[PDB]
């Protein structure tokens, strides 16, 4: 029982950790994009001219 | 002051009565420490009820824990709310009944009967003016149906003037759970129709309706359904624990509801039910309060009340509140659905008030409702009863235990004078 | 025998589906399904005795006469709809205790 | 606390049983040495002061030639040096051979081991039996065992395995003779009886799995991850748990009708089960579709009698009772008169597992149904049939009549079949 | 028929959306308010794993005033089949689910032996004396001392504290005499060091301990000795700890086991943050 309650308590700081990834990882993948399509749009600027 | 003891059996009865001390420890301010944190001082003046004094502040709860099947005890204690609940106060056995009434009732929980009566008695000795006693249990399994009316049967001999409250889980119509659930269920009305002042049916399958309708919920499950009846629970004590305009404990409501000794097979109902979406957008004002209760969708029981007649209704209002539109609004309802109610009973209708609502929310009302609509429910399991006990099947495991063939014979014989009379006073 | 049962020791079983399993059954919670308007517990604590007796009827939000509302029928201003939402009624009792 | 004992006997049973138990130690995490990595587990597993588990079982054979792989395998380390008792010399395809000679020297030997196994058990549900009909040791000695455990121990659970003889394709002549006379064994002597035949696996492994060949090696797989998948609500926290006794409660009507089938569903590989959505529905109908029955038998000329369904895994009971009240729709599956509520549910958390090179998938949810219907007349019809013919000529019966026993026994034995038989119509026709 | 799931605009999707837009909100609101479970167990890890620095001795005697470390040395004892392996630090042990539920330490805690090496901020004890203004002196055999301990605090000292056994008050398994950390000053804080060989015991009482050395501990009031269970196995936030207890333990020949012996560890001169090990 005892062992049962710490692994509950456990598996609410394994929810927490899981919430605070899945609300880094959206922000990471938008910078990284944004960050590409400016670097592309500033190549073909500078290529046409 | 008036404490009740609340008492527990089975796996449904377990999942149920931890819901059931969530609610009243977050109404009081309980945290799942022990101690009190809360802001007001009326949650106070009323907690000797459910709640016994000891050392460090701790206030413990008046409940007993009995389950043959040492499973879910473990879950009851590893649960959100397990270490308020006493350890002394979980009576467990070795081995489950495993869905039989037979096992339940007359072997494995003849024994277990002994060791949970001291408990039992240690509880009830210890207030100073018992207000009654409360069970919650489920018929359809064999630790519920089986050794939970063996309680019943042994707690009224013991005291004779109290008041008896259950809440049994009746067998659901559409889908079974169990194959033997008929003969479980059968053979435990007739020993709860002379042995309970006030009886009240919950079916999961109801309960899947409102939470499908009403509440606009994808994947509301066993647990999301102990809350509406955790809610009902808590909402019928409640003049007993806060102070209110219009006082009505269980036994003022026994009183109003209970015209003969074999009318007690109540329906219950929640009022505030709402979805998400629509959860702002609707005032929560006493004509639409009224208007969901009576209402079927609402209701917790597998009968249409269509189909039959009211007999007495119940109403228990909560929060800061006006008695005009209350009593205007269910006068109306009584004028209004005439061919609804009895025309030998005037005034079928009683009227409680309390001043503090449940937490989070402004104004509540439970409905306790006496019909004749539910004898449809005895109706669909005697028929069910009698096509199983036609070709005497699955009958091995009910007289290799010491039961006679007459105590089917007898068990379906006041059944069926039980729903005779309940048409005769229709 | 000897080319199958092989030992397979990086296995380990999963630990996380069961856990994941037991709060989705456990379901949602109060403050979830049944609370409404968002409103914290604290504010709704108070009765008729003390609203009326003790406290005189004080809510310095309302204004001392009624007014006719207009496009509404009636008055507006009613202290029966618009009651106190002050700090509980509180005395000596926790403090003895 | 609350353990079975399993007992395997035979080489189906010795086969059968080293799947079951590696699938044991991958579900719970033991590695072959015999410990853990550097209490679920307390149903199968003995905790030493060392750390070391040993599982509560016994394998019992006549022959040396199947238990020696065991002792000089990958798992010699694991299996007690006790637990495991051979003979000297097989039975041979005989029923008296294994009943009135051999087994008498070793059934002393095995029922100390079981007593010593009932003095460790503080609380035991019951014995799990693992053999076939088709053998020697597991139609004679078995015999004997279970005759033997009805006088030591009185209401115990008694959960039967049987590798049934399959209609066409098999293995030995004289099947019939050894598939009668244990019937007597296992009618009064035995509590629930699942049966198994190897044509209705390769019919599953062929069309289901894309696997042309396949062998006992990996049928006996499936067969351990239905008995994984029995005593799975034992073994773990559930919603609805159903134990030893629930079951075989509900699923028997009558003492004489102890007879279900095991169907299990989902069975797909990996390629497949990425791309196929895997919903409650679409794995509670697969087990009720017929060529997906594990018995080669067709449930739709007989009736449905009972049913009990374990589910595994993230499995929520709402869509259980919607599809079962799609199945109560269906015209096709026909149902008894007086067995309205035929259908028992039990829920586990816990997904299944897969071995590493196995067949299987790894699959979120899975449920295996434990059916009694009457569609097993026909078996016995066909069986018996072929016993009568193969009798009308009097045909190896001087094997069995030498050996000890009287012929009077093929008699009755075949009598107390067609009762069977006639009792099985009795129960079958309607009210 | 099919589910798809939250961003598909199929079915009942308006009170998914609803739903997991209110829970999201909630969340953020905790953790932005700061109630949240992980942040208070990531301040309860870095208060209680701060590295610190060992007083380092010149003459190899042991001072009052001295940070240091008690280890159980590592012996190859035949008593059981599964044991720690290695030499142990003793450490203190909060409760782990009131640990969990309350961020303050709760008053006694409990004791453990764990495999650390390092001076790490749960295991590092200061010798003080119980006559106080004790500078520059020398901790002799047989006579009083006490052991501090901040535990990665800056706000209090607790002090080890035995008693008498009683049917309320045992040890969490081995049910024996018990050791906690008390604030409380009394005498029941009291322990000796003596010599191991009971021979020369007497003659050596009287003398300035050496450091790194093996000594016994024994409490003052109850004459028990600090003794290490390694057989019985503590689980613990921090992972399986061996047990701590207060009992004398003799073999055949009335000679001190090697679950007594007890070593003060100090710091290496060379790099403070390493020991003598
Ligand atoms: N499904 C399955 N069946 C098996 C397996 N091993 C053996 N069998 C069955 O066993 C039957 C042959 O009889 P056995 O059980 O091997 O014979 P026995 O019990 O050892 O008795 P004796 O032959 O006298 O030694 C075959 O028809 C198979 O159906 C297996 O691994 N899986
Ligand atoms: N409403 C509700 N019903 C439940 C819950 N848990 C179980 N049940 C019902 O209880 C029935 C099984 O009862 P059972 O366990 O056999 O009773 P017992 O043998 O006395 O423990 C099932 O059909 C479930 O539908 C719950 O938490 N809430
Ligand atoms: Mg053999």
């Amino acid at each position: 029982v005892q062992r049962k309650q710490f692994l509950r308590l456990l598996q609410n700081e394994q929810f927490e950790l899981d919430m605070e990834e899945a609300i880094q990882k959206a922000e990471e993948n938008k910078r990284l994009k944004e960050l590409q399509l400016k670097q592309e749009e500033k190549l073909a600027m500078e290529l046409a001219k | 002051m008036r404490e009740i003891v609340h008492l527990q059996a089975g796996q449904c009865g377990n999942q149920i009565g931890a819901k059931f001390w969530e609610v009243i420890s977050d109404e009081h301010g309980i945290d799942p420490t022990g101690t009190y944190h809360g802001d007001s001082d009326l949650q106070l003046e009323r907690i000797n009820v459910y709640y016994n004094e000891a050392t460090g502040g701790k206030y413990v709860p008046r409940a007993v824990l009995v389950d043959l099947e040492p499973g879910t005890m473990d879950s009851v204690r590893s649960g959100p709310f397990g270490q308020i609940f006493r350890p002394d106060n979980f009576v467990f056995g070795q081995s489950g009944a495993g869905n039989n009434w037979a096992k339940g009732h007359y072997t494995e929980g003849a024994e277990l009967v002994d060791s949970v009566l001291d408990v039992v008695r240690k509880e009830a000795e210890s207030c100073d003016c018992l207000q009654g006693f409360q069970l919650t249990h489920s018929l359809g399994g064999g630790t519920g149906s089986g050794m939970g009316t063996l309680l019943i049967s042994k707690i009224r001999e013991e005291y004779p003037d109290r008041i008896m409250n259950t809440f049994s889980v009746v067998p659901s119509p559409k889908v079974s759970d169990t194959v033997v659930e008929p003969y479980n269920a059968t053979l435990s009305v007739h020993q709860l129709v002379e042995n309970t002042d006030e009886t009240y049916c919950i079916d999961n399958e109801a309960l899947y309706d409102i939470c499908f309708r009403t509440l606009k919920l994808t994947t509301p499950t066993y647990g999301d359904l102990n809350h509406l009846v955790s809610a009902t629970m808590s909402g019928v004590t409640t003049c007993l624990r806060f102070p209110g305009q219009l006082n009505a404990d269980l036994r003022k409501l026994a009183v109003n509801m209970v015209p003969f000794p074999r009318l007690h097979f109540f329906m219950p109902g929640f009022a505030p039910l709402t979805s998400r979406g629509s959860q702002q957008y609707r005032a929560l004002t006493v004509p639409e309060l009224t208007q969901q209760m009576f209402d079927a969708k609402n209701m917790m029981a597998a009968c249409d009340p269509r189909h039959g007649r009211y007999l007495t209704v119940a109403a228990v209002f909560r929060g800061r509140m006006s008695m005009k539109e209350v009593d205007e609004q269910m006068l109306n309802v009584q004028n209004k659905n005439s061919s609804y109610f009895v025309e030998w009973i005037p005034n079928n209708v009683k009227t409680a008030v309390c001043d503090i609502p449940p937490r989070g929310l402004k104004m509540s009302a439970t409905f306790i409702g006496n019909s004749t609509a539910i004898q449809e429910l005895f109706k669909r399991i005697s028929e069910q009863f009698t096509a199983m006990f036609r070709r005497k099947a699955f009958l091995h495991w009910y007289t290799g235990e010491g039961m006679d063939e007459m105590e089917f014979t007898e068990a379906e014989s006041n059944m069926n004078d039980l729903v005779s009379e309940y048409q005769q006073y229709q | 025998y000897r080319k199958e049962y092989i030992p397979f020791p990086d296995h380990r079983p999963d630990q996380i589906s069961r856990w994941y399993g037991k709060r989705k059954v456990e379901g949602l919670p109060y403050k979830h399904l049944i609370t409404h308007h968002q409103e914290p517990p604290h504010r709704y604590l108070i009765s008729t005795y003390d609203d009326h007796y003790n406290r005189h009827g004080y809510n310095p939000g309302l204004p001392p006469l009624r007014t006719w509302n207009g496009q509404k029928l009636l008055w507006l201003p009613e202290k029966s709809d618009f009651p106190l939402l002050a700090p509980p009624t509180n005395y000596g009792l926790y403090e003895q205790l | 606390m609350r353990e079975c004992i399993s007992i395997h006997v035979g080489q189906a049973g010795v086969q059968i049983g080293n799947a079951c138990w590696e699938l044991y130690c991958l579900e719970h995490g033991i590695q072959p040495d015999g410990q853990m990595p550097s209490d679920s587990f307390n149903t199968f597993f003995s905790e030493t002061g060392a750390g070391k588990h040993v599982p509560r079982a016994v394998f019992v054979d006549l022959e040396p030639t199947v238990i020696d792989e065991v002792r000089t395998g990958t798992y010699r380390q694991l299996f007690h040096p006790e637990q495991l008792i051979t003979g000297k010399e097989d039975a041979a395809n005989n029923y008296a051979r294994g009943h009135y000679t051999i087994g008498k020297e070793i059934i002393d030997l095995v029922l100390d081991r079981i007593r010593k196994l009932a003095d460790q058990c503080t609380g035991l549900q019951g014995f799990l039996v693992f053999h076939s009909f088709g053998g020697g040791t597991g139609s004679g000695f078995t015999s004997l065992l279970m005759e033997r455990l009805s006088v030591d121990y009185g209401k115990k659970s008694k959960l039967e395995f049987s590798i049934y003889p399959a209609p066409q394709v098999s293995t030995a002549v004289v099947e019939p003779y050894n598939s009668i006379l244990t019937t007597h064994t296992t009618l009064e002597h035995s509590d629930c009886a699942f049966m198994v035949d190897n044509e209705a696996i390769y019919d599953i492994c062929r069309r289901n799995l894309d696997i042309e060949r396949p062998t006992y090696t990996n049928l006996n797989r499936l067969i351990g991850q239905i008995v994984s998948s029995i005593t799975a609500s034992l073994r773990f926290d559930g919603a609805l748990n159903v134990d030893l006794t629930e079951f075989q409660t509900n699923l028997v009507p009558y003492p004489r009708i102890h007879f279900p089938l095991a169907t299990y569903a989902p069975v797909i590989s990996a390629e497949k089960a990425y791309h196929e959505q895997l919903s409650v529905a679409e794995i509670t109908n697969a087990c009720f579709e017929p060529a997906n029955q594990m018995v080669k038998c067709d449930p739709r000329h007989g009736k449905y009698m009972a049913c009990c369904l374990l589910y595994r895994g993230d499995v929520v009971p709402k869509d259980v009772n919607a599809a079962i009240a799609t199945i109560k729709t269906k015209r096709t599956i026909q149902f008894v008169d007086w067995c309205p509520t035929g259908f028992k549910v039990g829920i586990n958390y816990q997904p299944p597992t897969v071995v590493p090179g196995g067949d299987l998938a790894k699959v979120q949810r899975a449920v295996c149904m434990l059916s009694n219907t009457t569609a097993i007349a026909e078996a016995w019809a066909r069986l018996d049939h072929k016993f009568d013919l193969m009798y009308a000529k009097r045909a190896f019966v001087h094997w069995y009549v030498g050996e000890g026993m009287e012929e009077g026994e093929f008699s009755e034995a075949r009598e107390d079949m067609a009762a069977l038989e006639k009792d099985y119509e009795e129960v079958g026709v309607d009210s | 028929q099919n589910v798809y799931g939250p961003g598909v605009r199929i079915g009942n999707w308006n009170e998914d959306v609803y739903l997991e837009e209110e829970l999201m909100k909630d969340f953020l609101e905790k953790r932005d308010k700061g109630k949240l479970l992980i942040q208070r167990s990531r301040r309860l890890k870095q208060n209680l794993l701060r590295p610190m620095q060992l007083s380092v001795t010149e003459d190899g005697y042991i001072h009052y005033g001295d940070k240091v470390m008690l280890v159980n040395p590592d012996d190859p004892d035949t008593e059981a089949d599964v044991f720690l392996r290695g030499d142990l630090s003793l450490c203190m042990t909060p409760d782990e689910i009131q640990s969990h539920l309350k961020d303050e330490l709760e008053v006694p805690c409990g004791l453990s032996a764990v495999q650390a090496k390092t001076p790490i901020g749960r295991n590092t004890f200061i010798i003080l004396s119980v006559h106080r203004d004790a500078t520059g002196q020398v901790l002799r055999y047989g006579q009083d001392f006490c052991l501090g301990i901040t535990g990665g605090f800056d706000n209090k000292m607790l002090y080890l504290s035995s008693d008498h056994r009683t049917l309320l008050k045992s040890s969490k398994r081995s049910w024996l005499q018990e050791v906690y950390l008390t604030d409380e000053v009394s005498h029941v804080n009291c322990w000796q060091a003596a010599f191991p060989d009971p021979q020369l015991r007497l003659e050596y009482e009287g003398f300035p301990v050496p450091a790194n050395a093996k000594i016994l501990i024994n409490h003052c009031h109850t004459n028990r000795g600090l003794a290490a269970h390694r057989h019985l196995f503590l689980s613990t936030y921090f992972g399986k700890e061996a047990e701590v207890v207060a009992h004398t333990y003799l073999d055949s020949h009335r000679v001190e086991k090697p679950r007594n012996h007890w070593m003060l560890v100090t710091g290496n001169p060379r790099d403070a943050s390493s020991s003598m090990l």
